[PDB]
């Protein structure tokens, strides 16, 4: 992820996480009820 | 399981850049609605006649 000193993690996929989504996209479907 | 997409890896570096030396021209066609058909039902003769 070299891209300059830009940051993508907080919208770019979680490996870590099982459903593939970015931080965001998680917590945007946590917080939907 | 219906495929997204054929998948395709963009060969990203910091110092390479793809450049077209071509180029297509392409015709496409988008078909949109205007209007339908002008419909007048006389409520009166329809429930009565
Ligand atoms: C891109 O941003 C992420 C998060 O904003 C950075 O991850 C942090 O890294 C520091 C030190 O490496 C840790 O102390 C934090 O806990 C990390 N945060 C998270 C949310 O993981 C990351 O280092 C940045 N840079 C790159 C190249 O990914
Ligand atoms: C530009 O160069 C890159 C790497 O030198 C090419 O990407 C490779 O393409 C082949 C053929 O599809 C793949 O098997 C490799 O896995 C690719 N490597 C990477 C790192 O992506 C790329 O095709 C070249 N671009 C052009 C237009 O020729
Ligand atoms: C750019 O693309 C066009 C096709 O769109 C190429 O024109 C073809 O050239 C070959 C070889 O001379 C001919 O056999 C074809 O009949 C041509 N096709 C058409 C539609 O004219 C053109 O040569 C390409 N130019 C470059 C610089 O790559």
């Amino acid at each position: 992820k070299d891209f300059g000193g830009f940051n993508f993690s907080q919208i770019l996929p979680d490996p870590s996480k099982p459903s593939k989504r970015s931080p965001i996209e998680d917590l945007l479907f946590n917080k939907v009820t | 399981t219906m495929s997204l997409g054929a998948e395709n890896s963009v060969a990203y570096s910091n110092n390479s850049i793809a450049i077209p030396t071509n180029f297509t021209i392409s015709v496409t066609t988008e078909i949109l609605p205007v209007s339908m058909t002008k419909t007048s039902v006389d409520c009166t003769m329809y429930i009565c006649g």
